[PDB]
């Protein structure tokens, strides 16, 4: 029946300055209209119920405006710690219960260029057959970054894949981890392993390598 | 101070039937106070309601799965479970059980339980190895977590002591159709030696359990 429509799907600001997002409804409401935070991995928390009035331990910093068909959420100052998904949610005095899609707010920050550490393979896991060359980039900023494997001095394609953290909370940066899959009987193969990382707070693309067998 | 858990198999068949059940505490289920409820959320997407409970017996369902939700409660147990038949891939999510307040106040989902990952596949559950990626004024540690399935695991650092600097990273499906994933932490260079780095591997879905100590090399 009712329908909740948030608006926008994912924003982008600076820490301090001032956000707003926008939930729709298909009627005249009038119902509820109540604001959840939900930071990934975890359940989400209730910020404000029946449209203005803030749940408890709740920052000042968030303020709720609306009635009828429109409805804002408002974080008077963006803070690291709002990286989050906000949903409004809809109800009556009995159920049935709408969510909105969500509205995912991200932070913009300082340029941070990345820490780079290599892993090789551990001698565990060479036991078992497989060769995985780990390459780490800690707590950079912006998330857009280029990671290349070259093995013996050969570019390589295909056998690398990577994954990326949410923003972190408290200073707003990615980490991202580099995974190239080898078997052991071609791990053995070579001796140079290098991984490049291209990002914009580097001047120049930076190599870490290890020769195998040399510690 | 109300909490909810659930307890669910994880991995369901498709076309086979969900069964997940939330123990409550701190409150009894056959309060007037209540609806209970269940919500799930697919891996990047939002929050979807799919059904909840009072006491009578008063079931409200989504119009959208109305179909196939069943939704009881059990007040010698305090429990309330949730029946999905005919489970699809699009089923697939993160399960939640929460309550909601019926008479004091708006209806909002006061508390959540955690969440409870059902992935609908015929793939065997696979408990995960363990690799060290040993250290060598900053210095990177971790745990390589491979060939599991189907997700989550659940990594610590010395039983949660450690919780600065550490990154578990999402987990990547694999040619093979295993996960892996990689957990991280960023320490001292000083402590290496006189600080020990253990990280602590839960899979559920395998009722596996490993602790793998990282050294340096
Ligand atoms: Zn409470
Ligand atoms: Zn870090």
């Amino acid at each position: 029946d009712i329908q909740m429509t948030q608006s926008p799907s994912s924003l982008s600001a600076s820490v301090g300055d001032r956000v707003t997002i926008t939930c729709r409804a298909s009627q005249s409401l009038s119902g509820y209209l109540n604001w959840y935070q939900q930071k990934p991995g975890k359940a989400p928390k209730l910020l404000i119920y029946a449209t203005s009035t803030l749940q408890r331990g709740v920052p000042s910093r968030f303020s709720g405006s609306g009635s009828g068909t429109d409805f804002t959420l408002t974080i008077s100052s963006l803070q690291p710690e709002d990286f989050a998904i906000y949903y409004c949610q809809q109800s009556y005095s009995t159920p049935p219960y709408t969510f909105g899609q969500g509205t995912k707010v991200e932070i913009k920050r300082t340029v941070a260029a990345p820490s780079v550490f290599i892993f090789p393979p551990s001698d565990e896991q060479l036991k078992s057959g497989t060769a995985s060359v780990v390459c780490l980039l800690n707590n950079f900023y912006p998330r857009e970054a280029k990671v290349q494997w070259k093995v013996d001095n050969a570019l390589q394609s295909g056998n690398s894949q990577e994954s990326v953290t949410e923003q972190d909370s408290k200073d707003s940066t990615y980490s991202l981890s580099s995974t190239l899959t080898l078997s052991k009987a071609d791990y053995e193969k070579h001796k140079v392993y290098a991984c490049e990382v291209t990002h914009q707070g580097l001047s120049s693309p930076v190599t870490k390598s290890f020769n195998r067998g040399e510690c | 101070q109300v909490q909810l858990q659930e307890s669910g198999p994880g991995l369901v068949k498709p076309s086979e039937t969900l069964s997940l059940t939330c123990t409550v505490s701190g409150d009894s289920v056959s309060s007037t106070n209540y609806y209970w409820g269940w919500i799930r959320q697919p891996p990047g997407k939002g929050l979807e309601w799919i059904g909840s409970i009072y006491y009578r017996g008063i079931t409200y369902n989504s119009p959208s799965l109305m179909n196939r939700v069943t939704i009881s409660l059990d007040t010698a147990k305090n429990q309330f479970s949730l029946n999905l038949s005919s489970m699809t891939a699009a089923d697939t999510a993160v399960y939640f059980c929460a309550n909601s307040i019926a008479v004091s106040g708006p209806l909002y989902f006061h508390h959540w339980g955690q969440g409870t990952l059902v992935t609908v596949s015929s793939a065997s559950t696979k408990g995960p190895s363990v690799f060290p990626l040993a250290p060598s004024g900053t210095a990177a540690l971790g745990c390589l977590v491979k060939d599991y399935f189907p997700e989550p695991v659940t990594v610590s650092w010395n039983s949660g002591a450690l919780t600065s600097g550490v990154h578990t990273f999402p987990a990547v499906l694999q040619s093979s159709g295993l996960y892996s994933l990689s957990s991280v932490v960023t320490v001292p260079s000083s402590s290496l030696g006189t600080q020990t780095y253990i990280c602590n591997v839960n899979h559920k879905p395998s009722n596996t359990k490993v602790d793998k100590r990282v050294e340096p090399k």
